């Protein structure tokens, strides 16, 4: 049976790259995240079924910046305020710019589907208020960020984002409590693929924390490229976030159509490679 | 009085409250139980999202009433 994967790498600085990679090499790993995601079977499940894959490890966050932005701003190493600058761009994109209306429709459309699970129906005023809170979160430095913010971040970077995560929050008893929304693939769908980077930013999420993932080969600067699967451990294609703008049209036939569209979108924005399961 | 809070997975929690208690107070009590911060919580009752400022009596919430809880998790 076949499975889709894609290569990824750390940014390459045009100056002081050696210094940057030295800080990466001396970086600590987020042990609690590694332990939790590996035990839950979400991280590094591929190591056994694909001999040429690498164990991936979450880098610990440094500084005062938000963990997501810090993980995503490694290409701006050397600039102290890189996290703050990235936040301004994420906020600017939601508040201004050409794609803000389409981004908002994608958010509302997905949230609308989610609302149906609870028999909840937002008024227009409630939609505006919920949107305002998303803007406020993006505007305030140090504030934590939601699933949609990750989607907008993919557009700021003009690069696909892949998040490794568990699917369910569970209680003290160990029983499932509520879904985790972060795991999956975030494409810059409002950005023409011709203007996008194809190699993904690869992250992991656990316990309200985001971390950049690297192999030991990448961390020690012995090899540039690592690989990440585009399926879960059951070989189901990872969820595609905010994939539908109703402003661009919308509809086993329904499910299979969603599957083919996903494959075509991955092909448009990513360099997918298919390998046999060993 | 005691009310119940139910998640999308069907997980149910019991809370000791008074009708005078605000929605914020309820969320704060949920955090005491589950550790999820109030601003990442949404409470739903009778098809409506409850506002943090109003009280339980404002929504006709009574003893043995079941509220629904959905999350807006943040990372980080």
């Amino acid at each position: 049976m076949e499975m889709p994967i894609c290569a990824f790498q750390l940014p390459d600085l045009t100056v002081y790259n050696e210094d940057f990679r030295s800080f990466i090499e001396r970086d600590l790993i987020e042990q609690s995240m590694l332990v939790a995601l590996e035990q839950a079977g979400r991280l590094n499940w591929w190591v056994s079924v694909d001999p040429t894959s690498q164990r991936l490890l979450p880098l610990a966050t440094t500084g005062d910046g938000n963990c997501l932005l810090h993980a995503a701003s490694l290409g701006m190493w050397g600039f102290h305020d890189r996290d703050l600058m990235l936040r301004k761009a994420l906020y600017a994109l939601m508040e201004k710019g050409v794609e803000k209306e389409a981004l908002k429709r994608r958010w509302r459309w997905q949230q609308t589907q989610q609302n149906k699970e609870s028999g909840l129906v937002y008024t227009e005023d409630e939609w505006q208020k919920e949107w305002n809170e998303l803007i406020k979160l993006a505007s305030q430095p140090g504030e934590s960020l939601e699933e949609f913010h990750v989607f907008v971040l993919a557009h700021v970077l003009r690069r696909p984002i892949v998040v490794v995560a568990d699917t369910m929050l569970r209680d003290s008893g160990g029983e499932a409590f509520a879904p985790i929304p972060f795991g999956g693939i975030y494409l810059p769908l409002e950005v023409p693929a011709s203007q996008c980077h194809r190699s993904p930013l690869v992250l992991a999420y656990d316990q309200a924390h985001f971390s950049a993932l690297v192999s030991m080969e990448q961390k020690e600067n012995t090899k540039e490229q690592a690989v990440i699967p585009l399926t879960d451990s059951e070989y189901k294609l990872l969820p595609l976030h905010f994939a539908v703008d109703p402003g661009k049209g919308w509809e086993l036939a329904s499910v299979i159509l969603s599957l083919e569209v996903k494959l075509h979108l991955l092909h448009s924005y990513m360099n997918v490679k298919w390998i046999p399961l060993s | 009085m005691q009310i119940f809070v139910k998640t999308l997975t069907g997980k149910t929690i019991t809370l000791e409250v008074e009708p005078s208690d605000t929605i914020e107070n309820v969320k704060a009590k949920i955090q005491d139980k589950e550790g999820i911060p109030p601003d990442q919580q949404r409470l739903i009752f009778a098809g409506k999202q409850l506002e943090d400022g109003r009280t339980l009596s404002d929504y006709n919430i009574q003893k043995e009433s079941t509220l629904h809880l959905v999350l807006r998790l943040r990372g980080x």
